[PDB]
């Protein structure tokens, strides 16, 4: 991303493609590393009543 | 006869029920009591049960077993056992207040009623089980039963009839569960009133392990006059597999809480307002009714119009008749609280023998303590109904259905109250 437009263009004519669209460094984009606890769902048996193993 | 009720006091059994003539042996003889017991004695077993076949009577206790066929399974030949008639006085069921009042005030019905039952079943002597607290009462059968020995009624050759016949007063000491039939015999031999497994049942090993029958006090008492008056007068009255008279308590929110003894199919409604005075505040006022003391389960006052207060008419609506108490609880009831008081009951009295009921009846304490307060979610009524279902029908003795049974009542007609009691609790604690 650093890159001066001489040498990205330069890099994006020898490769024929847009380079910069689509980098392989990654940067700000990505997530961030301290998220939100989660809160996570419970499964279909996490019921009170006709809930009977056997069934 | 289609309509019942308005019983005549030409036709009541126990005359006297009020105390308002002498309890003792001259009044009791005065009323009918010991009158041809003699003659009773010496047509034998086969009649005396015969005339209480006839009579439809069935088990006073509060499961309505039909008496004659109960007591007709010591109608067998000795096997150097001795056989025991064993009367249930403990009555511990809320709502309940009858056998002390045949007790107290009339003793000599109770101890005639030994004689000619012991005389049906072959019986050596009778125990006559009555609660602890009911000191007094318990005194005076025992002056009854001093005045049945000293008159030749009781004892060696009982009504000069060649039958030697006993009665013993046993005291309880205080435990609602020592009225259940094994745990009473159980409480008898002088262990702890945990409930025998049935089979055996305690015609073949009961008290002592000998042949037995316990038979409330108020199907014992009534034997005499059914020998006496005939089985046909009292199959005359109430429906069929309904027959006779039966002494009903009115307890709760009536004008007039009171014993009545009254024909067997009578209207709830007719019942209520002609003995008791009617519930507080008119029939209006009326929000349900435990039709049979605490092990019942309620009814609200749509179904209290037009039921008849026998066992098959309760059943039908889903009830039971038990011990006929009639609690009535008014519009001003808090009725998750008096529910809840009663499951309280019913952990407080448990004997803790077998595990749904040691553990499960306090669960629903606590369940049902978290929904007088309304601390609990809907999700939570269906699971308690599991939990009622779990215990009904898994433990040793019906203590554990008298435990559920109120949940399962309360559940079915008032789900919507525990459901509004529980989001107003959410609305204001959150
Ligand atoms: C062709 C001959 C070399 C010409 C110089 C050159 O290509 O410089 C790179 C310079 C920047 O290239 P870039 O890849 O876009 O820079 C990305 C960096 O992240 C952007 O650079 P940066 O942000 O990382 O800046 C810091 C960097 C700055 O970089 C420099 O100073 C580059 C070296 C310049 C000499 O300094 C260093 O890292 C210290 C480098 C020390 C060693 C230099 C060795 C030089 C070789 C001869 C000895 O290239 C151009 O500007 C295009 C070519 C210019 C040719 C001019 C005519 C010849
Ligand atoms: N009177 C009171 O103070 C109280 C009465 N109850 C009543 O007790 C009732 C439940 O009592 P239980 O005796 O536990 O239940 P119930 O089903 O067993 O039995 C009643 C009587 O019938 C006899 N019996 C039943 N089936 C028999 C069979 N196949 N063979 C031989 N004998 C048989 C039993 O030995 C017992 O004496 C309830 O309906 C309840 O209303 C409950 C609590 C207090
Ligand atoms: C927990 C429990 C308590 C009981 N308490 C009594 C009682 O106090 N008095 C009574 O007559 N029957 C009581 N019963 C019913 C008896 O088990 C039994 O059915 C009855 O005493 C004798 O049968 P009967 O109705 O033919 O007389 C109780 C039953 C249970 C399950
Ligand atoms: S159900 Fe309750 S009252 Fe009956 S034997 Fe078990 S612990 Fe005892």
């Amino acid at each position: 991303a650093s890159a001066t437009r001489l040498i990205q263009g330069l890099r994006n004519w020898a490769s024929g493609r847009d380079l910069q669209a689509k980098l392989q460094l990654r940067y700000q984009e990505i997530s961030k590393r301290t998220q939100p606890p989660p809160k996570l769902p419970v499964g279909p048996s996490h019921r009170l009543s006709n809930n009977y193993y056997c069934a | 006869k289609t309509s019942f009720g308005s019983l005549k006091d030409e036709d009541r059994i126990f005359t006297n029920l009020y105390g308002r003539h002498d309890w003792r042996l001259k009044g009791a003889q005065s009323r009918g009591d010991w009158y041809k017991t003699k003659e009773i004695l010496l047509k034998g077993p086969d009649w005396i049960l015969g005339e209480v076949k006839t009579s439809g009577l069935r088990g006073r206790g509060g499961a309505g077993f039909p008496t004659g066929l109960k007591w007709s399974f010591m109608n067998k030949p000795s096997d150097g056992r001795p056989k025991y008639l064993v009367v249930n006085a403990d009555e511990g069921e809320p709502g309940t207040c009858k056998d002390r009042e045949i007790i107290r005030h009339d003793p000599h019905k109770l101890v005639e009623g030994c004689l000619v039952g012991g005389r049906a079943m072959g019986a050596r002597a009778a125990y006559i089980y009555i609660r602890g607290e009911f000191y007094n009462e318990a005194s005076n059968l025992q002056v009854a039963i001093r005045e049945a020995y000293e008159a030749g009624l009781i004892g060696k050759n009982a009504c000069g009839s060649g039958y030697d016949f006993d009665v013993f007063v046993v005291r309880g000491a205080g435990a609602y569960i020592c009225g259940e039939e094994t745990a009473l015999i159980e409480s008898i031999e002088g262990k702890q009133g945990k409930p025998r497994l049935k089979p055996p049942f305690p015609a073949d090993v009961g008290v002592f392990g000998c042949p037995t029958t316990v038979a409330n006090v108020e199907t014992v008492a009534v034997s005499p006059t059914i020998c006496r008056r005939g089985g046909a007068w009292f199959a005359s009255f109430g429906r069929e597999r309904n027959s006779g008279t039966k002494l009903f308590n009115i307890s709760g929110h009536v004008n007039n809480p009171c014993t009545v003894e009254e024909e067997m199919s009578v209207p709830l409604k007719e019942l209520i307002e002609k003995h008791a005075g009617g519930v507080t505040g008119g029939w209006d006022n009326l929000l349900a009714v435990i039709p049979g003391g605490s092990s019942t389960p309620l009814i609200p006052k749509s179904v209290c119009e037009t039921v008849l207060m026998d066992f098959d008419a309760l059943i039908q609506a889903q009830t039971g008749l038990g011990t006929a108490a009639v609690i009535v609880m008014d519009r001003s009831t808090d009725i998750v609280k008096a529910i809840a008081r009663l499951i309280e009951f019913y952990k407080h009295e448990s004997c803790g023998q077998c595990t749904p009921c040691r553990e499960g009846v306090d669960w629903m304490n606590k369940v049902m303590a978290r929904f007088v307060r309304g601390d609990a979610r809907p999700a939570e009524i269906d699971s308690l109904w599991e939990i009622s279902k779990q215990i009904e029908g898994h433990t040793i003795c019906a203590l554990g259905d008298g435990a559920a049974w109120p949940v399962q009542g309360l559940i079915r007609h008032f789900r919507p109250e525990l459901e509004e009691r529980m989001q107003r609790f959410a609305q204001q604690h959150q």
